[PDB]
């Protein structure tokens, strides 16, 4: 094993995390300059990303922070939604500050308390920059629209996003103070067009039932049941495989046939015209379901059936142990409808009002696959922002601000603590550098201009890399949710000082 | 040793399939040709600009060999 | 720093740019073929950059993009794929300049598809629209484009066949994009190029029938996506392998099942049955098929499941894994189903009349030999492409690199009028135009720097009063010798390199 | 040891009657010739199992397309049982011999 | 055969004595920095003490090899001080180098180290308090139960484990006659709830086998019926074929289960509980059908666990179902199925007030990473009170005691002199390094820190003050609430002095050619 003290660890801790922190800020924001993804060991295969979560996987890394911060990268990604690459280099924004400090000989203990406590001067500035948006329906629509596109904007599909954006916020529009991702039904399906995507108000089983079993049920009674008709789930009345003699092939098959026809009558017993089966509906029962006008849906949407049951107001039959007791899903109309290239059975008027079903229509799966992953992050931040209806002033507006307040705190405390809090606040002003650097404009001027803005303080304005020039944060549209920009601040603030925490590294490879 | 030498053997072999006469010549002629114009091609002259006045002279020479 | 990427970019720049020149040697037919050794260690002689891209290649990433540079233009217009490589290194030069000028590759990028939108207009300003609704206009024009190209002999014969097969896949007066999608190009080994023929229901590979009717009219076209073989419990057979006695009773089982499904086939019924390969199947029992054509169904066996997908869409015989999926429903109704063994060799089931989506157009390719077959294949495709060039992009423009000579000087001033730090960009942007006819002027032979200087004035004067004119290869009206191209081959070439550069500029 | 030829027997077993089928294969192609040239002149019974049954012509015909399923089925299945038994036979040879010798 | 010079070896000794001693010096305490372990698997791991990192670190030199050997004992008994001896080893040793580099025998001064040990040990024997008591120690427990749970997994100190861990000890402390073992108490890591979800159990908790909840979940009495054998028809936790002759015989099959439910229920109950751990796992059917019939049984159980519950009860397992006995069933003052985790089935809580030789703290965690780091955390405070219950004596140390014990020994050097004088001098400076070496790990000048209390030691000796291990503005021991069982530091005194002696062992520096080969 290789004992790696601070001397060895730091340099190694930097070289990956710093220079990989480069790669993530290398592709950062709209002007974020792509990296050719080096497919290593497999072909050359050239991939081009604005997303570092890609970079995490492609080339394997032994750099421990770069190894660890893959998780830091995805944590904000996985959870906070957008902010993947934001939290990544944020720690790289720090270690580089920590570079000259440990090069100043500074203790991590000396650094940690400073940056760690300076976090709250950034927090409470952020917490002050927290500005409640969604408090008004127009604001809510605006805040929905402000946050939704911003999420997917630098997630490397903006193109027909504008169509999915509205439908997505149109869906989270109905969540109305309680974010529910099961209320909205997510249909991600290759077909239709770039935008053929439709938001069904209701639940949607994309199944094609044709006219063989009812495609149209008014007063729709959705029976949510797990019933197996061959696997024969419990409340199973048959008798299993046995041979006492040469004629025993007869007894066993007549055992399951009754039960199916009997279980059918149990499904006829509820009075439903819709039998939603998470499992198989065999020929005999599906004939007997079509005999009663019962819609027979076998192996329905597996995350959908409960989402169905939730939004359509039903309950599971619990492995079909209920001859009655199961509660029935009720939507206004069940109709099989063609959306895209498939016949999708749209349950409209489901018992839940926040409920929607979004369809995602790509031209190719390469168009389909990327957006929903990126779109998932918006609805998260939306659901996050549905819970705290907010933004904070981006493009450096809160950064330079939070930095200022910390630069203040770096000017207020300043023991060995704010010897660090200095370096802390500067990283807060470094991302505002990076974005103009992504664009290739003057970070020196604009930042120190936005510092000249935020020295006096400017809560209304930030540096627009789209424009190339300083710009409003009123929600000028570049103002981003308090949800992400607090948590992006969260995670990497940890990791840097935590990277400081291991001086001792013992590598047994 | 070359596709260049290759195709020329084929060219004489082409010529040979017509007649074994001129085979050694058309080769010997081709060397002469390439050595003629390559200089010009080396010099200021385009490989396209040259062979014009060659091929069209190949029209001319035959027009005498015709007359 | 992104310098290391810039270096990388510069290195990608370093790679890609010298590569574009190799095609600049092959730019135009006046441009010269390029001998290529391959893994065979043998010469390969083509004026075709697209293959020279593909055939022997370096997998360097910048080089990796440049095949799709043409390969898009390969699939975009089907044509002009040299030019799209010849447009590449022209900005790639200018882009490094800006990089050498220190211009930020975003700003470099940002300046371009911006200014590309400008150029195409002025480019389109040069252009002359023709009539896409008129078959003969295009039959005159794409022909003139074929006349502007090398392949004529069959293309002359095949221009009507192309343009008609096109005109048959031309519903619109716009003539839409004329997808080669709806077109099925079929070859038949016998016949001649005269025996290449446009067929309005799909010419199908072979035919397969045991007792099955040789030609069934009004053909209900079945498809088998289901296994005709009895289930495989041991090797292929419904038997299990132990003894002779127990298997023969379940040999009886393999019997009836394969027949019943087969019986079920004709019981929901079909006049013709599409059958993919039995490898495109798990297995298909022939004793079933022996009885299936014994049910007197016309059938084909062993067809591409991908051509099936063509067959499914064009003649409306939809994928069928089930007896139930046989009714008439997924069955295309083929007015005349017959295979033609005639005109020398080959046999191909020829649907004559059908119930078909769109206007289903397949063209037989027959030729004096395989090679004669092979030669007319581009002939149509060439025509078909310059068609799907011009029908897709309406305005026609002359070739010969003149519009580049025309567009540069203007975009240089437009750059200046645009001004801004990006002017230099759009200047250098504008400065990539003459390069194509420049090398092209050498490709015919000239001094472009002498010649292009003058057309540039000619193209300052009449905007085209002249142009590099392929036979002349020099100053004269290219509209006068009619060296012509749809804007598509031009326009489709623009976005690719720029974007791909716009890509590599942001690309680290 | 016992495990050697247990597998080679049923190997040799289904080997030969399979090859008997090869004679019958020609016959199963010839029975497609013989019955198809029988229009109902001579009474066609299937001989299929021990009951010899008054039969019809399609019953005669469809049967021999199904009788070829003998040569089809029995031949194929064994090429499994060939190596299915052969390998486990070959496997067990060196194992138990080296033991009893060692 | 390659024989080297002991000097040369003493180099390789001291060359090994550094990084390991160093490893702690910026890692000492929370003011110390984390210790990372990356594996032969390349697995990033943040580590602690010596023994965690020392065993993970692959030992190379004889010292490194001897380190883990010596190092285990301090965490065994005391739970803490493991990080110190390694610092302490080199510190004195690397001067003993310098002393031998003066041309000093290792022979002569090391006695003085063994001898200055005792006088520092005795100086230590002055320090702080000789006493803790059941209610008293709890706050010094709370002190360390702060810093132990105020260190690794959280710095929050949930008073949960803080006073849960001591109770298991306090429960088994008196049991052993003022002794305890950490089998005799146990940290039960199982997740399903966070760190804030924990437990103390007087016995085992196992997640109670249920093949269906509606088939009644029944726990009762106080008692478990411990069985290697069935409480419902057996099965060796593997596949079993269940066949019946006719259509009806499937019904008679359950009767056999149903009867041998009660047949075993009525058999195993009369001998105590109804609750019978059955090492045999069964198919879904009879399990829930017995859960149905009556009185759930636990199936699919670790052979250790049916053994664990038995030895926890101090009685046996019933090996054979034909057999049975009450001792071979459970001695448990409580058995209750209790909801286990937020994520999964009710655990069966066997808390034994009938007979329990083991009383086990249980811990949920939001991750394994944290529940293990807390599992990693606890044993320390668990072990310090193990010292306490035997000897309740603690010493304020970590900047009170080192420079304290060093000062007298510094003075003892001049009282004693010759070989012991530079022993006891150098013996002392090593101690004073640790508090110094904390300001090393901390943000403060290690010199002036040691200087600081050095002034304070001149002021007051064995102070309730000390350095700041928490890096508080106040430099205390009492109000740092930093302290160690005077067992531990002395025990910690022994080890490095032991080892810096063990490097001296006898003579032989020759090898066959193989010493580290």
């Amino acid at each position: 094993a290789d004992e790696e003290r601070a001397e060895t660890a730091r340099l190694t801790s930097f070289i990956g995390a710093i220079a990989i922190g480069d790669l993530v800020k290398s592709t950062l924001g709209p002007k974020g300059m792509d990296k050719i993804l080096l497919s290593s060991g497999r072909d050359a295969s050239l991939m081009v990303t604005n997303d570092g979560a890609t970079i995490l996987k492609n080339i394997g890394v032994d750099n421990p922070a770069a190894k660890v911060l893959v998780d830091m990268s995805r944590v904000q990604d996985d959870e906070v939604g957008d902010g993947t690459t934001s939290v990544t280099v944020l720690a790289a924004e720090l270690l580089r500050e920590a570079e000259s400090l440990i090069a100043k000989k500074i203790h991590p203990q000396t650094i940690i308390a400073g940056w760690r406590e300076a976090t709250k001067a950034a927090r409470e500035a952020l917490l002050s920059s927290a500005v409640d948006h969604g408090s008004d329906e127009v604001k809510f629509r605006q805040d929905l629209m402000n946050i939704a596109g911003t999420t997917l904007s630098s997630k490397l599909l903006t193109h027909h996003k504008d169509h999915f954006t509205k439908l997505a916020v149109e869906a989270v529009l109905r969540l109305k103070g309680s974010g529910n991702l099961e209320a909205i039904h997510i249909i991600k399906k290759l077909g239709g067009s770039l935008a053929d995507s439709y938001l069904d108000e209701g639940f949607l089983l994309d199944k094609k039932i044709g006219v063989n079993q009812p495609k149209r049920i008014e007063n729709a009674k959705i029976l949510i049941a797990n019933t197996g008709m061959d696997t024969d789930k419990i409340k199973i009345f048959g008798s299993r495989v046995r041979v006492d003699s040469t004629a025993k092939v007869a007894e066993i098959e007549h055992a399951e046939k009754e039960k199916m026809k009997e279980k059918v009558e149990r499904i006829l017993k509820h009075g439903i015209n819709c039998f939603i089966n998470r499992q198989l509906i065999y020929n005999y029962p599906e004939q007997l379901f079509g005999a009663a006008g019962v819609m027979a849906i076998e192996h329905a949407d597996f995350a959908g059936v409960e989402r169905l049951a939730l939004v359509t107001g039903g309950e599971i039959a619990s492995t079909f142990d209920h001859p009655e007791l199961v509660k029935l899903g009720s939507c206004k109309l069940i109709e099989e409808v063609m959306i895209g290239e498939d016949k999708l059975i749209h349950f409209s008027g489901v018992a839940l009002g926040e409920a929607c079903t979004i369809v995602l229509r790509g031209a190719t799966q390469q168009i389909l696959d990327e957006a929903e992953r990126s779109l998932h992050d918006a609805l998260c931040v939306l659901a996050q922002t549905v819970k705290d209806s907010r933004t904070v002033y981006g493009g450096g507006c809160s950064e330079m601000l939070m930095a200022h307040a910390v630069t203040q705190l770096a000017n207020r405390t300043p023991g060995k603590e704010a010897v660090a809090m200095e370096s802390y606040a500067k990283a807060l002003r470094m991302l505002p550098t990076i974005i103009a650097d992504n664009a290739g404009y003057d970070s020196a001027d604009l930042v120190a201009q936005l510092r000249a803005a935020h020295s006096e303080g400017n809560t209304t304005a930030g540096l627009d890399m789209r424009e190339g020039t300083i710009g409003d944060m009123a929600i000028l549209g570049i103002t981003e949710s308090f949800q992400v920009k607090r948590q992006v601040l969260l995670s990497a603030a940890e990791a840097a000082e935590v990277i400081l925490r291991v001086d001792n590294i013992i590598k047994a490879a | 040793e070359h596709p260049a030498a290759k195709v020329l053997c084929e060219l004489a072999d082409l010529q040979d399939k017509e007649v074994g006469d001129g085979t050694t010549s058309v080769v010997i002629i081709a060397a002469e040709l390439l050595k003629n114009a390559d200089e010009l091609v080396k010099q200021k002259i385009h490989p396209t600009s040259v062979i014009s006045g060659y091929r069209l002279a190949c029209k001319e020479a035959v027009r005498y060999i015709n007359e | 720093d992104r310098d290391k990427p810039a270096q990388i970019r510069f290195s990608n720049i370093s790679a890609a740019k010298a590569v574009a020149d190799a095609i600049r040697t092959s730019l135009g037919p006046k441009g010269m073929d390029k001998m290529i050794q391959d893994g065979k260690g043998d010469v390969t002689i083509t004026n075709d950059g697209a293959t020279i891209l593909k055939q022997m290649q370096v997998l360097h990433p910048a080089a990796r993009m440049l095949v799709e540079l043409s390969k898009a233009q390969d699939i975009e217009a089907g044509d002009g794929t040299t030019s799209v490589v010849i447009i590449a290194g022209s900005l790639l030069d200018s882009c490094t300049k800006l990089l050498q000028k220190g211009i930020h590759p975003t700003i470099i990028s940002e300046s371009f598809q911006k200014a590309l939108e400008k150029g195409i207009e002025i480019l389109t300003d040069m252009s002359r629209p023709v009539e896409l609704s008129d078959r003969e206009t295009l039959l005159n024009s794409a022909t003139t484009s074929l006349n502007s190209k090398v392949v004529s002999q069959y293309s002359s014969l095949l221009s009507p066949m192309s343009v008609n097969a096109v005109m048959k896949v031309i519903d619109p007066a716009t003539a839409t994009s004329v997808d080669l999608r709806d077109i099925k190009i079929v070859k038949k080994l016998g016949g001649t190029i005269d025996d290449c023929e446009l067929v309005e229901g799909l010419v199908l590979t072979q035919k397969v029938s045991n007792s099955g009717i040789t030609r069934v009219e009004k053909a209900k076209i079945g498809l088998i996506q289901f296994c005709l073989s009895a289930p495989k419990t041991d090797m292929d057979n419904q038997i299990v392998v132990s003894d002779y006695a127990q298997m023969d009773r379940v040999l009886r089982e393999e019997r009836a099942y394969i027949l019943n499904l087969v019986k079920q086939i004709k019981k929901t019924g079909c006049n013709v049955l599409l059958i993919q390969k039995s490898i495109l199947r798990d297995a298909l029992s022939d004793l079933a098929l022996h009885f299936l054509n014994k049910m007197k169904i016309m059938v084909i066996k062993d067809i591409e499941r991908e051509d099936i997908e063509f067959i499914c869409k064009t003649i409306g015989t939809k994928p069928v894994a089930h007896i139930d999926q046989f009714t008439a429903d997924m069955l295309g109704s083929a007015e005349l189903a017959e295979e033609v063994n005639l005109n020398g060799s080959g046999k191909l089931l020829k649907i004559t009349g059908c119930a078909s989506p769109g206007k289903t157009v397949t063209i037989v390719v027959r030729g004096s030999n395989k090679l004669v077959i092979e030669e007319a294949e581009r002939s149509i495709h060439d025509a078909l492409c310059v068609i799907r060039c011009l029908v897709k992009k309406r305005a026609l423009i002359a070739g010969g690199g003149a519009p580049e000579i025309e567009l540069a000087l203007r975009l240089t001033e437009y750059s200046r009028t645009l001004s801004g730090m990006e002017s230099y960009c759009v200047r250098a942007f504008a400065d990539a135009m003459e390069v194509i006819p420049s090398t092209l002027a050498e490709n015919a032979g000239l001094n472009p720097i002498s010649t292009v200087t003058e057309l540039r004035n000619r193209h300052a004067q009449g905007e085209k009063t002249a142009g590099i004119n392929v036979r002349k290869g020099g100053i004269s009206n290219i509209l006068e010798e009619l060296v012509v191209q749809p804007l598509l081959v031009s326009v489709s070439a623009l976005t690719l390199a720029t974007e791909t550069v716009r890509s590599i500029l942001k690309i680290d | 040891v016992e495990k050697y030829q247990q597998l080679q027997k049923d190997l040799s077993k289904s080997m030969s009657g399979r090859q008997k089928l090869e004679a019958q294969l020609t016959e199963n192609n010839i029975v497609k010739e013989e019955l198809a040239l029988l229009d109902g002149s001579n009474v066609v019974f299937k001989l299929l199992g021990p009951v010899l049954v008054k039969q019809e012509l399609g019953e005669a015909r469809a049967t021999v397309g199904k009788r070829l399923d003998y040569i089809t089925a029995e031949i194929k299945r064994y090429e499994s049982q060939l190596r299915d038994l052969e390998r486990q036979s070959e496997q067990q040879r060196e194992t138990l011999a080296q033991l009893q010798q060692e | 055969k390659s024989r080297l010079m002991g000097l040369e070896a003493l180099k390789s000794h001291i060359m090994a004595a550094k990084a390991v001693a160093n490893t702690m010096r910026t890692s000492l305490g929370p003011n110390g920095l984390d210790k990372m372990m990356v594996d032969k698997d390349g697995d990033v791991t943040v580590t602690n003490d010596g023994a965690t990192i020392l065993s993970m670190m692959d030992v190379d030199h004889q010292i490194a090899k001897l380190m883990v050997e010596l190092s285990k004992s301090q965490d065994d008994e005391i739970g803490d001080g493991t990080t110190g001896v390694v610092v302490l080893a080199g510190a004195l040793l690397e001067e003993a180098e310098q002393l031998l580099d003066r041309g000093i025998h290792p022979i002569r001064i090391a006695d003085g180290y063994e001898q200055a040990a005792r006088v520092a040990i005795e100086h230590l024997d002055k320090i702080s308090d000789s006493v803790l008591v059941d209610i008293k120690d709890t706050e010094p427990l709370i002190q360390t139960a702060k810093t132990t749970l105020g260190s690794k997994v959280v710095n929050s100190c949930h008073r949960q484990m803080a006073e849960i861990a001591v109770n298991a000890v306090l429960t088994v402390a008196d049991m052993e006659r003022r002794d305890v073992d950490f089998e005799l108490i146990k940290v039960e890591g199982k997740v399903g709830g966070r760190l804030e979800d924990t437990k103390l159990i007087k016995g085992v908790i196992v997640d109670k086998d249920f093949s269906h909840p509606q088939m009644p979940k029944k726990v009762e009495d106080a008692k478990i019926a411990i069985l290697t054998c069935p409480f419902e028809p057996p099965k060796p936790k593997t596949k079993h074929k269940l066949d019946v002759t006719s259509v009806e015989d499937y019904k008679a099959l359950q009767k056999y289960e149903k009867e041998k439910f009660e047949e075993m229920i009525q058999q195993i109950k009369e001998t105590g509980a109804n609750l019978a751990i059955c090492q045999w796992g069964f198919d879904d059917e009879a399990n829930h059908l017995l859960l149905q019939n009556n009185l759930p049984a636990v199936r699919w159980v670790g052979g250790p666990e049916i053994e664990l519950i038995a030895i926890a009860t101090g009685g046996r397992i019933v090996p054979r179902f034909s057999e049975l006995t009450a001792e071979k069933l459970g001695f448990a003052g409580l058995v209750q199925e209790i909801s286990f985790g937020t994520t999964k089935d009710k655990m069966l809580v066997i808390e034994q007030c009938k007979n329990s030789r083991a009383v086990t703290i249980f811990i949920r965690g939001g991750n394994k990473m944290i529940i293990e780091e807390a599992k990693r955390s606890l044993h320390d405070a668990l072990c310090v009170i193990r010292n306490l219950i035997r000897d309740n004596r603690v010493v304020y140390g970590g900047g009170a005691a080192e420079i304290s014990c060093a000062l007298a020994v510094s003075q003892e050097a001049d009282k004693c002199p010759t070989l012991e004088q530079y022993a006891m001098r150098a013996f002392a400076d090593a101690l004073e390094v640790i508090p110094m070496a904390l300001s090393e790990n901390s943000g403060m000048n290690p010199i002036q820190t040691m200087t600081e209390v050095r002034a304070r030691q001149v002021k007051e000796m064995n102070p309730a003050l000390g350095i700041d291990c928490l890096h508080k503005g106040t430099n205390d021991m009492k109000q740092q609430h930093v302290i160690e069982t005077l067992i531990g530091k002395k025990q910690q005194i022994s080890l490095a002095t032991q080892m810096v002696r063990m490097i001296l062992k006898i003579d032989d520096i020759r090898k066959p050619g193989e010493s580290e080969e």
